[PDB]
C-alpha cells in the first residue's frame, strides 16, 4: 500500500530523521 | 508563533523556544522570600544571590512538582522575565519526570490554560525527549539530574511505566558528598558561593574511574591524579582523588550511607522488566542524559558495567551526546518543531470541552 | 459548507449533500448528442427523452470511467443543474469502482481540483461505503448495479484487493434478457418508452425463486404465479415465470449463454482467497448492495446458497438493506459528515505541492 | 492507556457506531 502511516508513525519517522535546529544567538 | 519550550528541572530550568538549538534560560528552580513573610518573592539567580536574607523553596523534589503556588510563581518568571513574552501568545510544552502522578498532569494542564491562558498545550516526559534528541525511538535512558535518577525503557516512542527505575540520589547529592570529603581535608564551604565553588570543583575537575580500586591507589603511590583549584579570592588548592570518589556514589551509592543498587545494575533491572524481543535494542541504545551524566568517563565505566551483567553474546552501546546537559530540553524543542507534531497540541478549545483530563486522553 | 457526495454509477448517477437521508439526484449516466455533429449535447433525463434524435454514451462501463471529456459532462450536469451548487465552493467525495486504475484515480483527482477547482476532495471504494451504511468495517460487499457485479471482502475498513471479484453480468443484462423472452412471447419492446416498460416490469414484478426447479413447474401447473401488467396505453399483459427466470440469471449467467460463476458461487470464492481467521467475519457479515440485490426472495435464496458451500457449522448472516438500492450514496454521506472525516479530505494545497499521486497516499 | 486510538480507529469507531442522517424535503 502507497498510504502513508499513522500521523504518529510520521511523527516517529521524522523523530529518527533529525531535524537541524537553529544556532543560538 | 514559535512554541515555547519549558523543562523543569528539580535544580534547573531551562526554557527557550522550539527550534533552537539550545535553551535561552537555564536558572536556579528556586523561589526566595523575606524569611517570615509568608520585593515579595525572588526567582532564580536573583532569589540565589539574596540567600542570606531570604528563605529558598524548591518547588520540583526529585523531579515531581511539589508546590503548586511556588510552581506558578517560576513559570511566571520565566514566560515574563526570561523568556519576555506572553503566554497567551503561544503553544507551550511542558516536561514532566517519569512516573508523574495523573492528579498532578492535570494539576499543571490546568494552570496553563486557566492561569497563563495558553492557546495549546502538550506534556512531555523528560526521558523520552532524550531519546528524540539522541534521534531513535526506542531505547533506554539514563536520566541523572540534580533531584533524581530514572532509567526509563522506551519502545516505538512509548515508555514502560512497569520497568521504570527511580534511584533519589542525583547531583545534588554529589555536591553536598564533595563538600564533605573536601570539608574534612581541612577547607570550609558553608557559604552559598563556597556551597557554589565545591559545585564548580564537582563540574570541572570530577570524572568517573574505569576501575576505582586500581584509580584509588594510583593516587595514594602518585600526585599524577591532583589537580589545583584557583579559588576566586586566589588562593589556590589541591583536589586529589575526591576527583573520582565524589562520582562513584552513582555505582555505589552505599558511600552516601545510601543502601541501594547504583546506576549500572538498575539499568540491567530496568532492561529486564522489559519483554524479551525488546532487551536487545535496549542494550544497544543506552542514552545517557542530564548534568549528572557529564562526568568524564561514565560511559566508558557504564559500557564496561553493562558489559559484565548483560549475556556475553549482547552488543552494549552507550550514547552520551556531549550536549546532554541540555538532552531533555534539545528534544523538546525537536519535538515542537516537527510538521507532524502540530496536530498533537492540546487545544484551549479541546480543554474548554473536556477539561484537564484531556492530558492523559490527548497522550498522543 | 457541506460536503457534495457523488456516486457515479454505470447506469445512473446518485447525488446529494452529506448529511441527507437519500441522494437528492439520481439520473440516468448518459450523454446525448446529435448523431453526427461531435444544444450541444444533453445529460441524462433529457438525453434518454431526446433518445429519437440524439446518439447516447455512457462514460462509465462496468463501473470504470472510459470517456474522460463525457465525464466532465456528467460532472458539470451533476453540480450546476442538478445540485445547484458551484463546486469550487464544496468538498466533494466521489465513488470509484473496486479494483479502479491508479491512472484512473490520478484523472479524476486531476479534473476535480484542476477543471472543477473543489477545494477538498476524496475517492471511495464503492463495496466499501455500501458496508460503512450498514454500520461494519468489517464484511464482504456483493455490489450488484446496472454495468457490473463485484464481491468485496472488507477488512478492518480496507478492501482485499486479491480477493475481489467482478461478475460482467448486472441490470442491463437482466432488463435485455426480460426484454428477450417477453418478445418471444409475443410482446414488443424496441423503442426507449418500451424498454422503460421492460426495465420497470423487472424492478415491480421480477422476484428470486427460492428454489427455481420447483417453482418452474409451479408456474407450469398453474396460474398463481401470473401478474397482469398495465401497460401505459391501458392495454394490460400478463407476466408469468420471467418474473423469476431473469433475475436466475444472476445464479446461472449460463442463462445468457454466459460462462461464469453465479453470485452464489462468486462470494464463496472471494471468501475463500481470504486469510482463514477472517472468513467466519466474512460468512457472518454478507452485505447486499446496488439496484440488482433488490430482488424479492434474493437474500433467502444467497442465505441457502452460501449456506451448502460453507462448513456445517458456518453462521452465514446475508444483510440486504432495505434502502441498498442507495447503501454506496447514504455510506458516502454518512462518512463526509463525520466529525473524524474532516482530516482525511485531500486539500487544494496538498494538490498543488505533490500533484494527483497523492490520492494513493492519502489513502487514509 | 487512556489514549484515544489512531484518527483511523476513531473514524472506524464512528462509522460502527453510526449517525442520524436528515430527512429528505
Ligand atoms: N559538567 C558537569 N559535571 C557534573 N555534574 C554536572 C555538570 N553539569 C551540570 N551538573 C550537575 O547537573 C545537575 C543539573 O542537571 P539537570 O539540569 O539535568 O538536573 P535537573 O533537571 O534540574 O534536576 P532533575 O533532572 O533531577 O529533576 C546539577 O546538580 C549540576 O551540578
Ligand atoms: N427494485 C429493483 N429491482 C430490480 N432491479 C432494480 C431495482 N431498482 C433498480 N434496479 C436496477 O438497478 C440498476 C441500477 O442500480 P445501481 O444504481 O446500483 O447501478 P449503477 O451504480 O448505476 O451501475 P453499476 O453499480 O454497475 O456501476 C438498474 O439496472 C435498475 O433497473
Ligand atoms: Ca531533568
Ligand atoms: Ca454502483
Ligand atoms: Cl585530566
Ligand atoms: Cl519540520
Ligand atoms: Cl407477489
Ligand atoms: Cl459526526
Amino acid at each position: 500500500r502507497m498510504c502513508e502511516p499513522s500521523p504518529r508513525e510520521q511523527l516517529m519517522e521524522s523523530i529518527r530523521k533529525g531535524k537541524e535546529l537553529k544556532q543560538i544567538t | 508563533t514559535t512554541a515555547l519550550v519549558c523543562d523543569n528541572g528539580s535544580g534547573l530550568v531551562k526554557a527557550g523556544f522550539a527550534g533552537d538549538d539550545a535553551p535561552r534560560a537555564v536558572f536556579p528552580s528556586i523561589v526566595g522570600r523575606p524569611r517570615h513573610q509568608g520585593k515579595d518573592s525572588y526567582v532564580g539567580d536573583e532569589a540565589q544571590s539574596k540567600r542570606g536574607i531570604l528563605t529558598l523553596k524548591y518547588p520540583i523534589e526529585h523531579g515531581i512538582i511539589t508546590n503548586w503556588d511556588d510552581m506558578e510563581k517560576i513559570w511566571h518568571h520565566t514566560f515574563y522575565n526570561e523568556l519576555r513574552v506572553a503566554p497567551e501568545e503561544h503553544p507551550t510544552l511542558l516536561t514532566e519526570a517519569p512516573l508523574n502522578p495523573k492528579a498532578n498532569r492535570e494539576k499543571m494542564t490546568q494552570i496553563m490554560f486557566e492561569t497563563f491562558n495558553v492557546p495549546a498545550m502538550y506534556v512531555a516526559i523528560q526521558a523520552v525527549l532524550s531519546l528524540y534528541a539522541s534521534g531513535r525511538t526506542t531505547g533506554i535512558v539514563l536520566d541523572s539530574g540534580d533531584g533524581v535518577t530514572h532509567n526509563v525503557p522506551i519502545y516505538e516512542g512509548y515508555a514502560l511505566p512497569h520497568a521504570i527505575m527511580r534511584l533519589d540520589l542525583a547531583g545534588r547529592d554529589l555536591t553536598d558528598y564533595l563538600m564533605k570529603i573536601l570539608t574534612e581535608r581541612g577547607y570550609s564551604f558553608v557559604t552559598t558561593a563556597e556551597r557554589e565553588i565545591v559545585r564548580d570543583i564537582k563540574e570541572k575537575l570530577c570524572y568517573v574511574a574505569l576501575d576505582f580500586e586500581n584509580e584509588m591507589a594510583t593516587a595514594a603511590s602518585s600526585s599524577s591524579l591532583e589537580k589545583s583549584y584557583e579559588l576566586p579570592d586566589g588562593q589556590v588548592i589541591t583536589i586529589g582523588n575526591e576527583r573520582f570518589r565524589c562520582p562513584e556514589t552513582l555505582f555505589q551509592p552505599s558511600f552516601i550511607g545510601m543502601e541501594s543498587a547504583g546506576i549500572h545494575e538498575t539499568t540491567y533491572n530496568s532492561i529486564m522488566k522489559c519483554d524479551i524481543d525488546i532487551r536487545k535494542d535496549l542494550y544497544a541504545n543506552n542514552v545517557m542524559s542530564g548534568g549528572t551524566t557529564m562526568y568524564p568517563g561514565i560511559a566508558d565505566r557504564m559500557q564496561k558495567e553493562i558489559t559484565a551483567l548483560a549475556p556475553s553474546t549482547m552488543k552494549i552501546k552507550i550514547i552520551a551526546p556531549p550536549e546532554r546537559k541540555y538532552s531533555v530540553w534539545i528534544g523538546g524543542s525537536i519535538l515542537a518543531s516537527l510538521s507532524t507534531f502540530q496536530q498533537m497540541w492540546i487545544t484551549k478549545q479541546e480543554y474548554d470541552e473536556a477539561g484537564p483530563s484531556i492530558v492523559h486522553r490527548k497522550c498522543f
